[PDB]
């Protein structure tokens, strides 16, 4: 069943006892530190066979 | 407890796992600040209960 990705997380957050709108509120820096922490596992495989 | 739906027209809130369609209210709704942060909010009124009762 398709949802909207940023509707997701807001469900993924309700279901660790967060309130939705802390997502929707803080949306940005949240894919922001998402999309960092990503770019650190490329880094870790690319050095640390 | 749900998610705003639109059958295209109307606005309503449903349970999450089973479509029973509710008029967006001040009790099935809670605030948070407002819409200039929020990315795709929607203009649609939210009914308040106590009103015509007030209004009596
Ligand atoms: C969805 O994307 C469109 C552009 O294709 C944008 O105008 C709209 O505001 C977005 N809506 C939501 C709910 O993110």
């Amino acid at each position: 069943l398709q949802i909207p990705f940023a509707m997701q997380m807001a469900y993924r957050f309700n279901g660790i006892g967060v309130t939705q709108n802390v997502l929707y509120e803080n949306q940005k820096l949240i894919a922001n530190q998402f999309n960092s922490a990503i770019g650190k596992i490329q880094d870790s495989l690319s050095s640390t066979a | 407890e749900g998610v705003f739906v639109s059958n295209g027209t109307h606005w309503f809130v449903t349970q999450r796992n089973f479509y029973e369609p509710q008029i967006i209210t001040t009790d099935n709704t809670f605030v948070s600040g407002n819409c200039d942060v929020v990315i795709g909010i929607v203009n649609n009124t939210v009914y308040d209960p106590l009103q015509p009762e007030l209004d009596s």
